[PDB]
């Protein structure tokens, strides 16, 4: 609502804020090392949790 | 223009950093206010009140 992202990649959970964006919308770097198989730590866009 | 904006001074980081506050203040009222109990809590559905 706020804009247009890019370059995080959006998830549907709800995590709670760590870095505000705005129009109820935060960002955090999480590690997808452990998730994927053998990935990489990145930048997750979500829907911050009340 | 932006040149001489440059050699004449460095003010606006200075009005971006107080502007900056004022707004990370805006969402602490906020949070301050609203948020209060982080717990939501549904409509009680029961409505014999
Ligand atoms: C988000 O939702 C879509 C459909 O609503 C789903 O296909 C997807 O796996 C979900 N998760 C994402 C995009 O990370």
């Amino acid at each position: 609502r706020a804009g247009c992202l890019i370059g995080a990649e959006h998830v549907n959970n709800s995590y709670e804020c760590d870095i505000p964006i705005g129009a109820g919308i935060c960002a955090s770097y999480q590690t997808q090392t452990n998730s994927r198989s053998v990935a990489s730590q990145s930048i997750i866009a979500y829907t911050m949790s009340l | 223009c932006s040149n001489l904006l440059l050699q004449y001074g460095s003010f606006c980081t200075q009005l971006n950093r107080a502007l900056t506050g004022i707004a990370v203040e805006q969402d602490k009222n906020t949070q301050e206010v609203f948020a209060q109990v982080k717990q939501i809590y549904k409509t009680p559905q029961i409505k014999d009140f």
